[PDB]
C-alpha cells in the first residue's frame, strides 16, 4: 500500500504493512544522505555555511536517537526480535473497556492511539517489570537445571 | 482475558516542528540554484490515504516560519563575501538632474559627485554618479549624504549573483512526514478529508512582494478568501484569486554604468549617466481584468460582510513605501509601485491599462530590520518584466458602526504572508510507529 | 530504589534494578534534548553559536556510539535480548578465586568491578569465540536435519 | 586472520572470521574516538576549526547510520541475534545456477559478490515479506492455544 | 563448577571527563540568562547511595576547568557584534580634572580632547572626556594615548548587555552522572562517605574577583582550609568562611554620560563630565566583622602551622592591579581595592569600618591575555553595590627559618580558584553497565 | 533444495569516498604540528591479504583530492589570526639598490621609501625597505606600487608559524580501509596481485613544488613513467626516480629584517637592508647526477615512444612564473628557479654543477588562485637548504609528424600531481559485512 497506505486501514489490516513503516526510518536517512553524498557541491556547502551544516547533523542525529530509544524499549520488554509480540501484562478495561472485535475490525491505528493516549506510561511501565521478573525466573531455572 | 500485544511498524503520527531540507529541480549563478543543493526526486511520488481525515491550520503552520528563516539566512550568506560601501559615506556634493525630464520626473533623480578611494590610501578620484532621491538626504551645489549613513553599514549585492526566485521544494527528513491536504473548498483550518502523504512539496517560487501576491499558484473553481478571523481587523485576509492579472512592469530610462576600483579589487557599480529622455517606472494591467477580479473578490467577501452590504476598495493608511506600495524585484531592480490607482472603487448590490507610478530605490532595507542595508546596484540598459497577480494582502480597516460599509484596503507587508499563502495545504507530522492494543493472545511462559 | 540506587548494594540485590540502570542513557538523550527542542531560543543558540552547537552534537553522538558499542557485543557473544544471560564459557580461579556466596551476597558491583578489572579483555574475547563456535554448531545441526 | 584477513579465502573459511568483521565499525569507531579524546589540543581543534569539526562528525554520524542500517535488515528478517541465519526464502537457480561446492570451496566472498550482484534487492525483498508472513503465523499459533 | 553470566545494566561508574551543559534559572538582556538557555529541572531530585563510599579531588576536578574555559567563550561571544574602539587610537590633549577635588584624587582624573570620526568620513568632531589615570599614558595641554593601542585593539561592551552573574546549574550529560559529596568536614580531596548522585550541580553564579570570594556558598559549622599541599608556599589556600562579611561598595562620583556617533550606528559612551565634588571610589566593611572573621581564620591555620606558633597578615608581594588590588565588578564598574587596610595584624597566644580607597578602570585586560581588550562604558548616576565575603586566597610566603612566625598575604588572582571553591563537592563519572561475574548456570547447549 | 542464508561479517568491500583523518607522528609552532592533532599509532600493523587481486587507478584516485583540498584550508586558516597589510598600499617613492652589485642583479632588487600608519591614526612613519622587482610595479624618485593592489588584499604570514612540511599520515575511518599495492611495476592503474590493508599510509611530506618532485619517496629498481595516456601530449607525465639528486639553494645575501608597529600590535616585518655584496640566488646540482638521471629516464621514455626514437629535453614553452620555473619554499623564502639549464640535451641510440639562477617574490599567490595574496616576511640571515629530486613532471610537447624525434619539457604546476605521485599506491574502499549465499539449510518452522 506504501508509507502510510495503511493509516486509514483498521487495525487488523493495517498490521500487515508493519514492515513498510518500519523500514521508513533508516532507509530514508540513507537515501536521503546519498543523495546529498551524490552531490560534490552539496558536500561543499555542508562545509561552507556552518549553519546549515549543523542543521543538518541535528536532524540526523535526532533521527538515530529516536529510532534507538524504541528498539530499547522493545529490548528491555522482550520484543527485540519482533514486529509483533505478546507479552505476560494483562489488558486493563480501565484503560480501554472497548470490545475487542471493534478495536481490531472498524478502528484504524490513529483512532486507537487517541482511545488510550493517557495510558501509555503506564503499559510500558508494567512491561518492564514483567519482563524483569521473566528474565529472574529463566537464571533460577537455569541455576536449577 | 485480553492481555497487551506490543505492535512496532504501526502507521500513526503527531504533530511535529522539524527542519525540512531545501531542494532545487537540477541557474548557475542564482542564490537559490545553490544552497538547496540536494536535488528533488524526478517523481516525488505521492501516497493517497485512504479513509483518513486531518486537521491542518495555516496559521499556526510552523513550515512558514522555517522558509521567513531560511531566505533571510541565505540572503545574509550571498552577500557576506561581497564589496562593502562604506567609503561611501562622504559628503555628496549635488544639484537637479537637467535633461529632456518630464514632470513627474522632476527633482526624483539628483546628479552627485564625491571623493571616493582607490586601490590605493594616497589616492582619491572624483566620482559623478546619479542617484535617486530616495536614497539621499540633505546633510544640513548643497550638501548630501546616502540615506543609510547615519544608521548602518552599507554593502554591496554581487553583480553576478542572481537572486531571481526560483521553484524550492521542501522535503522531511526521515522519520517524517508531509500531509498534503486536496480538499479545493479548505479555507486554512480544520479537518480535511482527501489527503495525501508526500516526502517533498510542490515547488515554491520564493517570490517577496508587500501588497499583490506575485507569481504563486491559483486557487481553483472560485476565489478564496482566508483569514484567521474574519471579524478582526487587526488580521490580514489573504485572497488567492483563481484566475491570473497579468502586470507589465518597466524602468523606461535607458542607464549606462559604470564601474571603478575603490579598493584592492574592491569593484563599485554605480549609475553613470541616462541616454535618452527621463521617464518614471511604471506598472500597467487593463481595466478590465483588474476590475472583473475585484468583482469576484467582492461575491466572495460578501458571504463574509453580507450579500446586502457594500465593499468599497481604498489606498494604504500611510507608512513608508515598503508599507504603502506595492513592492517588488523586477530583474534586480526595487520598485515602490502606488496602487491607488488600482483600490478606487465601491461595491453595490479599449484595454485603458491603469498605469501606476512607481518609484526605485537603490538603498534597500531588507526584511524591515535596523541593521545591514543593502545596495542595488544599477543595471545597465532598460528594464521589462511581466508578473502574474495571484493573490492579494487585504485588510479591513474596522472601526464599523454597523453602517453597513467597509472598506479594505492593500495593507499587509508581513513578509510570511507572501509564503503562508502557498504552504496553507502542508503539514508536517512525526511518524510514531510504536504502540500497544489488546488480544486473546499471552507470552508462552 | 532510582538511577544507582542498587550503587551501594551488594550484586545479587542490585540485579533486580538492572532495567533502572540500562535505560538511563537513552531516556536522559531523549529528555534533555527535548528540554533543548522545547526551548526555541535554544535552538536559535545552537545555529548561532557554533562551538555550542558544535559540543553539543559531540556530546550527542558519542553516548550514541557508547551505547551502540555495547551494544554490539552482547550481540556478538549471544545476548542482545537480555539483562541477564548464562554463557558456554567456564569461570577461570585465576581471574578469582573469591567463593560465590561472598560475591553475590556481600560485595557490590563497583567492588567486584575493581576485583576483576584486568580480566576484562580476555572475558570478552571467550565469550566471542565461544559464540562464533555454538552459531557454527547450530547450522550444522539444521543441514543435519 | 585480521580484519579482511579471510578476504582472499573461500567463502566457506571465510565464515570463520564473521566476528571480525563484524567488529570492526564500532570498534574503530570508539578507538578512534579516544585516541581524538586523549589529545586535548585536537579536542580544542574540534571547536576552534569549524569545518574540521563539522567534517569528523559527518563522518561519525554517517559510520553509526550505515551500522544501523544493516542491523535494522537483519532485524526485520529475524537474523537480529546471528551471523549466520538460514531463512524459509527458497534459492533462485535465475539469481545464480553455479554449483554449491564451487561456491562454497573455491569462490571467496568478493567474487561471490559480484557473481549475484544484481539480484541483491530482490532477495532482500523476499526476505522482509517472509519474515512478515512468519510472525503473523506465530501470533495465530499463540491465539489458538 | 562456575560459569561466566553477563549481566547488563551494572550500577557501576569510572572517573571521566566530558562536556556539561549550562542551565539557568527561567534579566532579558543577561548574557547568562542566554547561552544557559536549557533549563534546569523544577526539581533536580537528588537520589541517596546508600553505603557507597568515592574519592573525591578538587584540585584534579575538570569541571572547573570546564567552567574556566566557557565563562572565556561566552564573553568573547557577548563582545563579538559590539562597537570597535579603534579610532579612539589618536592623540589625546590632556590637563587635569580642576574642581572641588579632594587630595586623594589629585590627578586622578584627567580632562583630554581630541578628534574622533563621525559617520562621514569628511567629517571629524571634537569630544571631549574624563578619563581615569589608569587608561591613559603619555606619548612623550600635554600628549597622551590610551593605553591599550600599542598592544591591542579596544572595543566597547555593548551598554544593554548585562554580565550581572546569576546562578548557573551544570548538568549532565546522559551516560554521565555527577556525584556529589556531603560530608561537612572535607578537605578537597580523599573519600567521602556521604555521597549522592545528582543530575545538576545547584547554581553557582559566575562571580569573579581576584582576592577575597564574594557571593560564594559558606561551609557549615567552622572555616574550612582546603589547600593542595599544606607545607607548599607554591600554593594558594582557600578559605571557606562559615559566616560571610559584609563590604559596602562606592563610587560616589555622580556622573554624566554622554553618547556621540563615530560611524554608521557606531554609538561610543563616554564620561562627560561629573556633579558635584570628586571623591575616591571606596568599600567598606565593619572591623569587628573583619577582625572575628580572621580571628576564626587563625584558629584553623593553627592546626597546621602550629597552636603555638604566631600568624601575621600582610598585604599583596607585588604585581600588577590584576594582581595586588582586590579586583570586582560593581553594577559593570571595574574596582581596584587597596586590601592592605585588611591584612594588617599579628595573631599570638562604633564600626569603625575598615575603609578600603579604589581605584577605577575602564579598559580590562580579561583573564590576563595579551589580546583584545575591554572598554567598559561608564556608568549614569552614582553607584552602590553590596558584597558577601565568603572566603579568602591567602598565600603563604614560606620562606621560613622555623622562626615560629608565618606570613599570609592576600594572594592568588588565578581565576579558576573562584570555581574550584563552589565545585570542590562535585565529580563527573561515566556509567559502565555491562560486566560479568561468576555464576552456578550455564547456557543450555 | 538450496534456500537463502545470510550471513554478516563477510569481508568484502567497494570503491568508496569518504574523509580521511590526518594524523601527525607525535615543531611546536608548525601548522603540520598541530591541525593533524590526532596521533597515529607507534605500529600501524599492515595486514596482507592472501590471495586479492584489486584494481587502482591513480588518476582517479579520491584521496589526491582530499589532500589538496586539505593543505588549502589549512594554510587558509594559518593565515586568518595574521597582520593584514592593506596599510602597504601606498604610493612609493623608489630608486635602484646601489651597493656592490654583480650584473645579474642590476636592477633587481628596489630601494623604496613611503609613509606608513602607526599605532595612532595622526601619526605616520617613514619606512625605507627593500623589495624584489617581481612584487613592485610602476604606477605610470619614480611612482611604484606593490603589484597585488589592484586585484587583492595582501596579508602578513606569522613569522612565528612554520610551514615545513612534516610526514602526514592519512587514516581511514571506521567502516573504511585502505588498500595498498605492493606492486614493484606498478604504472598507476590496473589490478595489483600484492595487496595489503592498512588503517593509515605511510608519511607523506606534503611538499609544494611546480617542476621537479622534491623529497618524495623513490621507486625501487627501476625508474617509473607513469602517465594516465602516454601518447596524449595533454597529459602530465610523472617519473619517479628510482635515485635522488641532490640539490644545494641558497639565498646568499645576509638580510637585516626591521620591525615596526603599523598597528595596535600589529608587527609589520621587512627588509631593512643586505650586509656585504649583492649576489643572485641559485641552485645548484652536479652535471653528473643530472646527466646520468635523465639518461635513465630515456631509458625508460623509449619504451612507450620507440627505442630507435631521439629524445630531446628543452626549456618550459611559456606563461609566468609559477609556471614556467621550478618554484620551491626554502625555509620559509619563495623561491623561482631557471630550469633551462637543466633541461637541455638531445639523446640518440670536476662536478661543473649545473647553477640555476633563481628570482625570489616575497608576494605569492598560492594555488594560482585569485583572491588574497600572501606576504612572506623576509628572513634574517643567509638561507641554505638543500633537497632531494625524487621526480620530475614532464610534458611532451606533441605536434609530432612521425619526425622520430620527440621533446619532452619541464611542465606541470598543477599541485594535485605532486600528492598523486605518493598516493598512487593507496585506495580507499568501504567495508560491506551483509550479504547472501545458498546453502542446504532451511529455517526451522
Ligand atoms: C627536504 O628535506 C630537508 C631535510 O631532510 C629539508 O632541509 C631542512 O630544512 C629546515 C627548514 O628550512 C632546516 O631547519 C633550519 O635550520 C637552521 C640551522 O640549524 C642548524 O643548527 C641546529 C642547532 O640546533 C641543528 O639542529 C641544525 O641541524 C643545523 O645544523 C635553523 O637556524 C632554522 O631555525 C629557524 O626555524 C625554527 C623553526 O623550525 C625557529 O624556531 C628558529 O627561531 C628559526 O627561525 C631551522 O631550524 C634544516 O636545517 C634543513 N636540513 C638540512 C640537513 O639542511 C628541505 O628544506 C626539504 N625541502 C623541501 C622543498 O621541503
Ligand atoms: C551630471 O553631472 C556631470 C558632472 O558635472 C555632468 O558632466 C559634465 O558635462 C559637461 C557638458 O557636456 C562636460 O563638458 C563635462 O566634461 C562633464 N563632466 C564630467 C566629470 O564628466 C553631466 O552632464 C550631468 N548630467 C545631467 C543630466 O545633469
Ligand atoms: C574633493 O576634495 C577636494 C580637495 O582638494 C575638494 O576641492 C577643494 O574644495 C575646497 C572647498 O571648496 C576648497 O577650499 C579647495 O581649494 C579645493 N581644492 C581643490 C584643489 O580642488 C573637492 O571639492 C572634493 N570633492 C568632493 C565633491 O568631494
Ligand atoms: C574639562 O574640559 C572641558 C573642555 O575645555 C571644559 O569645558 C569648558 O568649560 C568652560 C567653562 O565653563 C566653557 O565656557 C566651555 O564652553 C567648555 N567647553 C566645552 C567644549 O564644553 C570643562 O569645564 C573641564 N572640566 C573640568 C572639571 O576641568
Ligand atoms: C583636531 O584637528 C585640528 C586641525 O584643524 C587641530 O587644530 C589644529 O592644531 C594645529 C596644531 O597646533 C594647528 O597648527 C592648526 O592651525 C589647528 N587648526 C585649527 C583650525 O584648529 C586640533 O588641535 C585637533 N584636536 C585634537 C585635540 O585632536
Ligand atoms: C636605501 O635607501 C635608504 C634611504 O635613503 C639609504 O639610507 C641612507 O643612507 C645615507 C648614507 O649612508 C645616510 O646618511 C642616511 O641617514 C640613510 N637614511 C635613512 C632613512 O636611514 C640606504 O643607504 C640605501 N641603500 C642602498 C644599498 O641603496
Ligand atoms: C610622506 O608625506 C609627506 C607629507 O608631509 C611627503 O612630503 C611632502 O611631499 C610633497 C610632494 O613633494 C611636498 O609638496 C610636501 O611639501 C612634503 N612635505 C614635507 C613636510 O615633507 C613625503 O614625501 C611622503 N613620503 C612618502 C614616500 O610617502
Ligand atoms: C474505507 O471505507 C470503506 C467502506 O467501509 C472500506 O470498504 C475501505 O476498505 C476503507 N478504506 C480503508 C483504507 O480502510
Ligand atoms: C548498608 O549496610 C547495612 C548493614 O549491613 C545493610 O543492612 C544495608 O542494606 C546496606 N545498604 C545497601 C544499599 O546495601
Ligand atoms: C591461495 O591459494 C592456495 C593454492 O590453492 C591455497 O592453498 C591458499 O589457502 C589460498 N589462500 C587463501 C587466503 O585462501
Amino acid at each position: 500500500l506504501g508509507f502510510l497506505g495503511a493509516a486509514g486501514s483498521t487495525m487488523g489490516a493495517a498490521s500487515m504493512t508493519l514492515t513498510v513503516q518500519a523500514r521508513n526510518l533508516l532507509s530514508g536517512i540513507v537515501q536521503q544522505q546519498s543523495n546529498l553524498l551524490r552531490a560534490p557541491e552539496c558536500q561543499q556547502h555542508l562545509l561552507k555555511d556552518t549553519h546549515w551544516g549543523i542543521k543538518q547533523l541535528q536532524a540526523r542525529v535526532l533521527a538515530v536517537e529516536h529510532y534507538l530509544r524504541d528498539q530499547q524499549l522493545l529490548g528491555i520488554w522482550g520484543c527485540s526480535g519482533k514486529l509483533i509480540c505478546c507479552t505476560n501484562v494483562p489488558w486493563n478495561s480501565s484503560w480501554s473497556n472497548r470490545n475487542l472485535s471493534e478495536i481490531w475490525d472498524n478502528m484504524t491505528w490513529l483512532q486507537w492511539d487517541k482511545e488510550i493516549s493517557n495510558y501509555t506510561q503506564i503499559i510500558y511501565g508494567l512491561l518492564e517489570e514483567s519482563q524483569n521478573q521473566q528474565e529472574k525466573n529463566e537464571q533460577d531455572l537455569l541455576e536449577l537445571d | 482475558n485480553l492481555w497487551v500485544t506490543v505492535y512496532y511498524g504501526v502507521p500513526v503520527w503527531k504533530d511535529a516542528e522539524t527542519t525540512l531540507f531545501c531542494a532545487s529541480d537540477a541557474k548557475k549563478h542564482n542564490v537559490w540554484a545553490t544552497h538547496c543543493c540536494v536535488p528533488t526526486d524526478p517523481n516525488p511520488q505521492e501516497i493517497h490515504l485512504e479513509n483518513v481525515t486531518e486537521e491542518f491550520n495555516m496559521w499556526k503552520n510552523n513550515m512558514v516560519e522555517q522558509m521567513h528563516t531560511d531566505i533571510i539566512s541565505l540572503w545574509d550568506q550571498s552577500l557576506k563575501p561581497c564589496v562593502k560601501l562604506t567609503p561611501l559615506c562622504v559628503t555628496l556634493q549635488c544639484t537637479n538632474v537637467t535633461n529632456n525630464i518630464t514632470d513627474d520626473m522632476r527633482g526624483e533623480l539628483k546628479n552627485c559627485s564625491f571623493n571616493m578611494t582607490t586601490e590605493l590610501r594616497d589616492k582619491k578620484q572624483k566620482v559623478y554618479s546619479l542617484f535617486y532621491r530616495l536614497d539621499v538626504v540633505q546633510i544640513n551645489n548643497k550638501e548630501y549624504r546616502l540615506i543609510n549613513c547615519n544608521t548602518s553599514a552599507i554593502t554591496q549585492a554581487c553583480p553576478k549573483v542572481s537572486f531571481e526566485p526560483i521553484p524550492i521544494h521542501y522535503c522531511a527528513p526521515a522519520g517524517f512526514a508531509i500531509l498534503k491536504c486536496k480538499d479545493k473548498k479548505f479555507n486554512g483550518t480544520g479537518p480535511c478529508t482527501n489527503v495525501s502523504t508526500v516526502q517533498c512539496t510542490h515547488g515554491i517560487k520564493p517570490v517577496v512582494s508587500t501588497q499583490l501576491l506575485l507569481n504563486g499558484s491559483l486557487a481553483e473553481e472560485e476565489v478564496i478568501i482566508r483569514s484567521e478571523n474574519i471579524t478582526n481587523n487587526a488580521k490580514n485576509i489573504l485572497v488567492q484569486l483563481n484566475e491570473s492579472v497579468q502586470i507589465n512592469c518597466t524602468r523606461p530610462n535607458n542607464n549606462t554604468v559604470k564601474s571603478i576600483r575603490i579598493g584592492p579589487g574592491q569593484w563599485f557599480y554605480y549609475t553613470g549617466d541616462i541616454i535618452g529622455d527621463i521617464r518614471q517606472a511604471h506598472c500597467n494591467v487593463s481595466k478590465a481584468t483588474w476590475n472583473e477580479t475585484l468583482g469576484k473578490v467582492v461575491k466572495q467577501l460578501r458571504k463574509h460582510f453580507g450579500n446586502n452590504t457594500i465593499i468599497r476598495f481604498a489606498n494604504s493608511s500611510g507608512g513608508d513605501l515598503e508599507v504603502t506600495t506595492h513592492s517588488f524585484n523586477c530583474g534586480g531592480e526595487f520598485f515602490y509601485c502606488n496602487t491607488s490607482g488600482l483600490f478606487n472603487s465601491t461595491w453595490i448590490s479599449s484595454n485603458d491599462s491603469i498605469t501606476l507610478p512607481c518609484r526605485i530605490k537603490q538603498i534597500i532595507n531588507m526584511w524591515q530590520r535596523i541593521g545591514q542595508a543593502m545596495y542595488a546596484p544599477p543595471i545597465q540598459g532598460v528594464i521589462r518584466c511581466v508578473s502574474n497577480i495571484t493573490g492579494l494582502i487585504l485588510t479591513r480597516d474596522g472601526g464599523s458602526t454597523n453602517s453597513t460599509t467597509e472598506t479594505f484596503r492593500p495593507g499587509g507587508g508581513d513578509m510570511r504572508d507572501n509564503w503562508r499563502s502557498e504552504l496553507y495545504k502542508y503539514k508536517v507530522v512525526k511518524i510514531e510507529p510504536l504502540g500497544v492494543a489488546p488480544t486473546r493472545c499471552k507470552r508462552r511462559v
